RNA sequence: CCUUCUCAAACAUGUUUGGUAGUGAGUGAUACUCGAGUUAACUUGAAAUUGCCUUAAA
């Protein structure tokens, strides 16, 4: 209302500094809430790796933008490093739908999905607002559930990416993970 | 190219044509060269680049000098780039035009052009009150938009190309060196689309006949080279002409890459 | 930006500015002074007595006046809610 | 309709046509390579990065691939015939529509003349892959089907089927083609339909009214329009561009 | 009385035939539009007439932009009395200058000058100038 | 209710070549080249009565 306000009466100046003086919300005390145990974190988040390794094939429209479309990527970039350096990964299986894959985390089996890299098509049929509110959700669990992996392997979260090979190519070999 | 005697002594009888006993007392003391060429200067394309012709005898500072006794006295603007007007102050050009005597009245920008003086009898009254205009030669080409078309019915109010960059940055030694060439050794002339040339060498009262006729001397002879004249006369104002200079075998000459991008853009 | 321009004279130690004057009682004394150029009445003020005597001093003063629909506009004119009044004093080349 | 929006548009109408006219006049003049008078004789690329630096290069004239992107033009600024023809010819009849051209010698009077309207850069392979592999379409003929429709690029046995004369087998090798710059790259060019971005400011909340008054300045401080028939062409990151229009 | 025809002053740059036709149709139909401009270039001279089909609307027409500032303009219309109809406004173009024909050759045409040279001389003599040749 | 060609190469900070087509109206003398092109300078509120592409969207 107030940024309204300001606009209406043409004080740009006065609106960028009210947009600059705000403060969002988090839903870290929720999750710590809802997940009192690091092993119910790891059972829970495999619809949380399927929910945003989904929104990270799905291309920009007008419901969805391009800043959460690159934070869902960059996660479950962040997540495939990991498994990857850590070499955890159990079973995998070349479905139509993509590929399955089963690894191993804190003794505990993941299985998750992952698209293939073409361009699928929106339906305009589904409720956007409630997957990207779920989508919210599972992006604070998995930044909670990837620091503590982290730390617990020793290694550095966020990890520092590689600027010409993401370039090069945009996968987990950009993040370099390192020791300590 | 011009006898000497005969030159002295129009330039003398010329000048004692004037003294036989408004703007009346004052008009009729220029000096004026008629240079009548066989074909166009320029051709079908006009010109409002003036030629700066090279001279012995300093020209722009006898002006200033004579100008302290008129009601108009002599004044230089100058017009330079937006991005390199804070690189130049009244003082940068005090310290290295002070010991010539050379002093830019006027500093001004596209900006000051395009904002303060935009409206056209404000900007009539701020451009008629200069003599010698100096404008960048970056900046030249914009000039007939921003400075309109009356500023272009005048030899003194046409800017003046100049070159202030060296290395392709802005220099100020190399700017304070073009500006004191342009106001001691050379002089402006307007290249027209027709045959006749005028040139206005300045006051009688200014300089000596014998300094008119080695200038006019000199401007013959940088002319004669650059172009195929034909015809040299020396008047003054509400006076008749006098020739100077007859030639005859000069007038003996009287008588798709567009296509291939759009089809490399195209598909068939 | 007054702060900023309180902060950069104190390093110093500013050119002339140019502003809409505005004030009822500011104004007045513009207008009876001849110092204001332009003056904006608004039309919609209550009570009408502090704007209503406005056209007759200005035409008595020379001083060219425009009644103007909405204070309010006005007051988004000086940064306020409401403005009864604004004036034109000195303006740029 | 109000005079002052007539007279507006007829104002910037003559002013662009002016422009127009002047670099056809030049380039006329270059293609001919036979003339005295002139400003200048070459190619010129200015490429300005991020506080911002401006890097002016003369052109080699080795071909190069740019990803060029359609945005609104000038304000109250009718399209002239060339400018429309070679848009029209380029695929990029409305805005927010990205293609990919070969610049060479000859393609370049063509970006001096369609700049006001478009963004050029020098695409990475990161983006070239996920331009194709996010928003690759075609239009494809069935077999039961009267009339073709439009459809995502789905299918490498499609790709084979219209592509394998040349040594075309999927997705992957079309876009080594489209990068690489080899042969059949017009054929592949072609065969991809123009890529549909989306804004990267959408919506009329204060908010987004805040965001598009900021796109604006930025856009007005990135994109200046020289108008002088001899400005050099544009190059702005467009990897970060396509970020945020994808 | 007063006629339907519009007399239009202190236009703008970009106001032209075409522009004041596309405005004023929007007021009336127009039996025609002309613009006064300079014989040798395509000039506009800041003023024009329009024709209405109705007298009527050529007075809403006045008395809707009889004061409009437009553009730094302050446009200034008015409606003409009876009669006095509109006429000799041609539509100028650029015009282009080229060289034409010399059918006088080279020996009249030096003659020609020399003739010229000694009525100069003449004028010389005759106007008290002492000047050699 | 838009906003105006803000420059290039050649040689050794210097020399040279190219790049600049305009608000309208009026006053005016004076010469030059074949109804055409040029030629001292004076006024003016931005003045004026007729030369046959759509997310800058509702």
């Amino acid at each position: 209302r107030k940024l309204t306000r300001a606009l209406g009466r043409g004080e740009v100046s006065s609106a960028k500094r009210l947009e600059e003086n705000r403060d969002s919300y988090t839903l870290d005390h929720i999750i710590k809430e809802r997940y009192p145990s690091f092993p119910d974190a790891i059972r829970d988040i495999d619809d949380a790796l399927n929910m945003l390794f989904l929104f990270s094939n799905l291309p920009s429209t007008n419901q969805v933008s391009s800043k959460i479309i690159n934070d869902a990527q960059k996660i479950c970039n962040q997540w495939l490093a990991y498994v990857a350096k850590e070499r955890l990964v159990r079973k995998v299986f070349v479905s139509i739908k993509g590929v399955y894959y089963q690894a191993n985390i804190k003794g505990e089996e993941v299985r998750w999905l992952v698209p293939f890299k073409f361009p699928e098509n929106i339906p305009s049929d589904v409720d956007f607002r409630i997957m990207l509110t779920f989508l919210e959700f599972y992006s604070t669990l998995l930044h909670f559930v990837l620091y503590k992996l982290y730390t617990d392997s020793g290694l550095i979260y966020p990890p520092k990416l590689d600027l010409k090979k993401d370039k090069i190519i945009s996968g987990l070999s950009s993040y370099i993970l390192e020791s300590r | 190219a011009i006898p000497r005697e005969r030159v002295i002594k129009a330039v003398n009888e010329l000048i004692k044509f004037t003294s036989k006993p408004d703007d009346e007392e004052e008009l009729k003391k220029d000096l004026q060269l008629i240079v009548v060429n066989n074909k166009s200067f320029t051709g079908t394309s006009k010109s409002f680049k003036l030629k700066l012709l090279n001279v012995k005898h300093s020209f722009y500072k006898p002006w200033k000098e004579a100008s302290a006794t008129a009601v108009k006295d002599f004044k230089v603007l100058l017009i330079l780039k937006d991005s390199d007007i804070k690189k130049v102050s009244e003082d940068d050009l005090f310290d290295q035009l002070d010991s010539e005597g050379i002093k830019v009245d006027e500093i001004i920008c596209g900006k000051d052009l395009k904002t303060v003086y935009k409206a056209y009898e404000a900007r009539n009254a701020f451009i008629s009150q200069f003599s010698l205009i100096l404008a960048d030669d970056s900046i030249v080409t914009s000039l007939p938009k921003l400075m309109g078309g009356k500023a272009y019915n005048k030899v003194e109010t046409t800017p003046i190309s100049i070159r202030t960059h060296a290395n392709k940055e802005f220099s100020l030694t190399t700017l304070t060196n073009n500006i004191k060439k342009v106001y001691m050794n050379q002089l402006p002339v307007k290249l027209p689309r027709g045959t006749t040339l005028n040139v206005h060498l300045g006051n009688l009262e200014w300089l000596r006949p014998e300094e008119f006729v080695d200038n006019v001397e000199l401007i013959s002879e940088q002319l004669i080279k650059a172009y195929q004249i034909r015809s040299i006369f020396i008047k003054t104002n509400r006076s008749p002409v006098l020739p100077l200079y007859y030639n005859q075998d000069v007038l003996d000459e009287l008588e798709s890459t567009f296509n291939k991008g759009l089809m490399e853009i195209a598909n068939p | 930006e007054k702060k900023e321009r309180l902060t950069k004279e104190a390093a110093a130690v500013s050119p002339k500015p140019y502003a809409v004057k505005y004030g009822l009682n500011h104004v007045v004394a513009l207008i009876e002074n001849k110092k204001a150029k332009l003056v904006l009445i608004a039309n919609d003020v209550d009570p009408i007595e502090l704007v209503v005597f406005l056209p007759a001093l200005c035409k008595k003063m020379g001083v060219p006046y425009a009644i103007v629909k909405g204070k309010a506009r006005l007051g988004t004119l000086v940064n306020q809610k409401t403005s009864a009044v604004a004036a034109l004093t000195e303006v740029r080349a | 309709v109000r005079a002052e929006s007539i007279v507006a548009k007829t104002l910037a109408t003559s002013r662009e046509k002016e422009r127009i006219k002047r670099v056809s006049i030049l380039e006329d003049k270059k293609a001919k390579n036979e003339t005295q008078h002139i400003a200048s004789g070459k190619d010129f690329i200015l490429k300005i990065t991020e506080g911002l630096i401006r890097e002016k290069t003369t052109y080699d004239g080795k071909p190069a691939l740019l990803f060029i992107v359609r945005v609104r033009g000038p304000l109250a600024v009718n399209i002239p015939n060339k400018a429309f023809k070679i848009l029209s010819l380029l695929r990029l009849v409305e805005t927010n529509t990205g293609v990919f051209v070969k610049l060479t010698k000859n393609v370049y009077p063509l970006l001096k003349v369609i700049a006001p309207y478009v963004v050029i850069g020098k695409p990475s392979l990161s983006s070239i892959r996920s331009l194709i592999q996010k928003r690759g379409r075609i239009i494809y003929k069935g077999e039961n089907e009267a009339e073709p429709h439009e459809i995502v690029l789905n299918d490498n046995n499609i790709v084979e089927e219209q592509l394998g004369d040349h040594g075309i087998i999927c997705v992957e090798d079309i876009i080594h083609e489209i990068a690489t710059m080899g042969e059949s790259f017009s054929v592949c060019n072609f065969f991809l339909q123009p890529f549909k971005l989306n804004r990267e400011v959408s919506g009329f909340g204060s908010l987004n009214r805040l965001r598009k008054i900021k796109q604006r300045e930025a856009e007005s401080r990135t994109r200046q329009f020289s108008n002088a028939a001899t400005a050099p062409v544009i190059e702005v990151d467009i990897d970060s561009l396509l970020a945020k229009l994808n | 009385e007063y006629s339907g025809i519009i007399y239009v002053s202190r236009l703008p740059h970009g106001f032209h035939e075409k522009e004041l036709s596309k405005y004023f149709a929007q007021f009336g139909d127009l039996k025609e539009v002309r613009l006064a401009r300079n014989k040798k270039t395509g000039n506009s001279r800041h003023y024009g007439f329009l024709e209405f089909v109705n007298k009527e609307d050529a007075m809403i027409a006045q008395e809707s932009m009889n004061n409009y500032l437009l553009m730094g303009h302050l446009l200034q219309v008015r409606v003409l009395p009876k009669g006095a109809k509109i006429e000799k406004l041609y539509k100028y173009k650029k015009r282009v200058l080229v060289e034409k024909g010399i059918t006088k050759p080279v020996k009249q045409l030096k003659d020609n000058m020399k003739q010229k040279h000694e009525e100069r001389i003449k004028k010389l003599a005759k106007s008290g100038i002492e000047f050699k040749w």
